[PDB]
C-alpha cells in the first residue's frame, strides 16, 4: 500500500532557542508530498524494515496494540541488538541482542540466549491520538524525536520535539514492530492469517539529506516550513 | 603614553597638531572575573549495594554486575574501605574523576587473605586459575577489606 | 556572578560579556539562544534553570578634542560608544 | 513613517538632527 505524507514529520534539529526568524537548515528530513508506506496492525509474518538513514514512524491507535521497537543488524547473537518496550508503567530500553527466532516474538516471558547487557535505561512510558516518531543514528548517539497530537494524515502543522538522545554507538540498519497481546500463544513460526485483534494501523516513512526553510515564532515554536 | 595630547601627535607624526577632532585609538573595559558554571545534576552510580551487601558472591560463582549511564565520581568510596591492596593499575586515583566511559564492571568474591596477592594481572594459583582470572591488560581497582 | 563583565563557561559554552535578568522563556529543550548572525544572545542556567540574557561589556573608540597646540594644550576626551557615567 | 527599519563595527551618528533639517 501506499499514501502521501502532507507537510509532516519535521522535528527540532538543534535545540538552539530562536524567535520570530526564518532559519535555512540542512539535515536528514522526510519530504513534503511523498508517499509512505501504510501497514494494518490486524493481521497479513511481520515484515523487517530496513533503517536506511532515518525512520519516521507514525501510529494510529486506540487499543494499544503496539508496544515498542526492536533495532539492529541482525536478530541473532552476533550483533548486539537495540529493544525498546513501552507498557503501563514506564519504558525500558536495552542493548544485549535479545535473541530473536525467524520473527521476533510477539509480548515462555523470557526466550532469549546468553546475554552481555551494557546499556539499560529506564523513564516515563511514550503515552485517535496520533503519535509520530523519528528514529535516527548519526554520530554514534540514537535519537528519538516524538509527539502525540489529536486527530487521513491532517493539513495541520507540528513539529517534533526531542525526547531521547542515547549514547549508545551499535550500528542499526533493520527494525521492526513490537506488538502486544494478551493470552496469545508464543511459535517461532506464524502464517499471515494471524489472529483477531483491535484495530490500528501505521506509517513508515523514510528521511533524506535536504535544506529547510523553518520559521520560528516570538515564542521560540515551529510554525511553518518549507522544502527547499 | 603620556596624554592623549601626546597620542594625538603620535598619530599624526607632528609636533604641532591642528585645531579639531582626531580619532586616537580604542578600549575595551577589563573580563573583570571569570566563573564556571554546571548542572545541578545529583545521578550517581550506586555504589552502595556493591560495596556494602549483607553477603558477597563466592567464588565459583563470581557476581559481576553493571554500572551505567550515570555521573560516577569514585570519591564515593576511600570512605569505608581500609583496603588491603587498592591497588590501582594504570587509571591512578584523581584522573579518573575526570575521564568518561561506557560502562564499569564490579565483580565481588570472597577469598581468604592469602589468596588476595592471586586477585591481579598475571597471577597464576588455584584462585586465579580455576576460579576467576583477571585479563593480563587491566585498567582496574581491586579492593580488597 | 550577574551584571559585570566576565568569562563564563555555561556547560561548554565559552563567552564573555555581562549577564542580566531576561523576560523571554524558552522551550524545556531549549538551552541555547541565538539571535540573528549566529550570535548567542542567552543561555540557560545549568543549576537553577533561569534563563540569563549575554550581552558584550562596552567599548568604543576614543577621540582627542584639542583648539590647536599653537594655541592652548588643553585636551577633552570623548568616548564614543559609550556612556561613562557607568564607565 | 513611510520608511523606517558588534564585533569591533560601530555606527556614528549624523552631525546635523533631523529637526535641524527640518528647521
Amino acid at each position: 500500500a501506499y499514501t502521501n505524507s502532507f507537510t509532516r514529520g519535521v522535528y527540532y534539529p538543534d535545540k538552539v532557542f530562536r524567535s520570530s526568524v526564518l532559519h535555512s537548515t540542512q539535515d536528514l528530513f522526510l519530504p513534503f508530498f511523498s508517499n509512505v508506506t501504510w501497514f494494518h496492525a490486524i493481521h497479513v509474518d511481520n515484515p523487517v524494515l530496513p533503517f536506511n538513514d532515518g525512520v519516521y514512524f507514525a501510529s494510529t491507535e486506540k487499543s494499544n496494540i503496539i508496544r515498542g521497537w526492536i533495532f539492529g543488524t541482525t536478530l541473532d547473537s552476533k550483533t548486539q541488538s537495540l529493544l525498546i518496550v513501552n507498557n503501563a508503567t514506564n519504558v525500558v530500553i536495552k542493548v544485549c541482542e535479545f535473541q530473536f527466532c525467524n520473527d521476533p516474538f510477539l509480548d515462555f516471558r523470557v526466550y532469549s540466549s546468553a546475554n552481555n547487557c551494557t546499556f539499560e535505561y529506564v523513564s516515563q512510558p511514550f503515552l485517535k491520538n496520533l503519535r509520530e516518531f523519528v528514529f535516527k543514528n548519526i554520530d554514534g548517539y540514537f535519537k528519538i524525536y516524538s509527539k502525540h497530537t489529536p486527530i487521513d494524515l491532517p493539513q495541520g502543522f507540528s513539529a517534533l520535539e526531542p525526547l531521547v538522545d542515547l549514547p549508545i554507538g551499535i550500528n542499526i540498519t533493520r527494525f521492526q514492530t513490537l506488538l502486544a497481546l494478551h493470552r496469545s500463544y508464543l511459535t517461532p513460526g506464524d502464517s499471515s492469517s494471524g489472529w483477531t485483534a483491535g484495530a490500528a494501523a501505521y506509517y513508515v516513512g523514510y528521511l533524506q539529506p535536504r535544506t529547510f526553510l523553518l520559521k520560528y515564532n516570538e515564542n521560540g515554536t515551529i510554525t511553518d516550513a518549507v522544502d527547499c | 603614553a603620556l596624554d592623549p595630547l601626546s597620542e594625538t601627535k603620535c598619530t599624526l607624526k607632528s609636533f604641532t597638531v591642528e585645531k579639531g577632532i582626531y580619532q586616537t585609538s580604542n578600549f575595551r573595559v577589563q573580563p573583570t572575573e571569570s566563573i564556571v558554571r554546571f548542572p545541578n545534576i545529583t545521578n550517581l552510580c550506586p555504589f552502595d549495594e556493591v560495596f556494602n551487601a549483607t553477603r558477597f558472591a563466592s567464588v565459583y560463582a563470581w557476581n559481576r554486575k553493571r554500572i551505567s549511564n550515570c555521573v560516577a565520581d569514585y570519591s564515593v568510596l576511600y570512605n569505608f574501605a581500609p583496603f588491603f591492596a587498592f591497588k590501582c593499575y594504570g587509571v591512578s586515583p584523581t584522573k579518573l574523576n575526570d575521564l568518561c566511559f561506557t560502562n564499569v564492571y564490579a565483580d565481588s568474591f570472597v577469598i581468604r587473605g592469602n589468596e588476595v596477592s592471586q586477585i591481579a594481572p598475571g597471577q597464576t594459583g588455584n584462585i586465579a586459575d580455576y576460579n576467576y582470572k583477571l585479563p593480563d591488560d587491566f585498567t582496574g581497582c581491586v579492593i580488597a577489606w | 556572578v550577574k551584571n559585570k563583565c566576565v568569562n563564563f563557561n555555561f556547560n561548554g559554552l565559552t563567552g564573555t560579556g555581562v549577564l542580566t535578568e531576561s523576560n523571554k522563556k524558552f522551550l524545556p529543550f531549549q538551552q541555547f539562544g541565538r539571535d540573528i548572525a549566529d550570535t548567542t544572545d542567552a543561555v540557560r542556567d545549568p543549576q537553577t534553570l533561569e534563563i540569563l540574557d549575554i550581552t558584550p561589556c562596552s567599548f568604543g573608540g576614543v577621540s582627542v578634542i584639542t583648539p590647536g597646540t599653537n594655541t592652548s594644550n588643553q585636551v577633552a576626551v570623548l568616548y564614543q560608544g559609550v556612556n561613562c557615567t557607568e564607565v | 513613517n513611510k520608511v523606517t527599519l558588534f564585533n569591533g563595527l560601530t555606527v556614528l551618528p549624523p552631525l546635523l538632527t533631523d529637526e535641524m533639517i527640518a528647521q
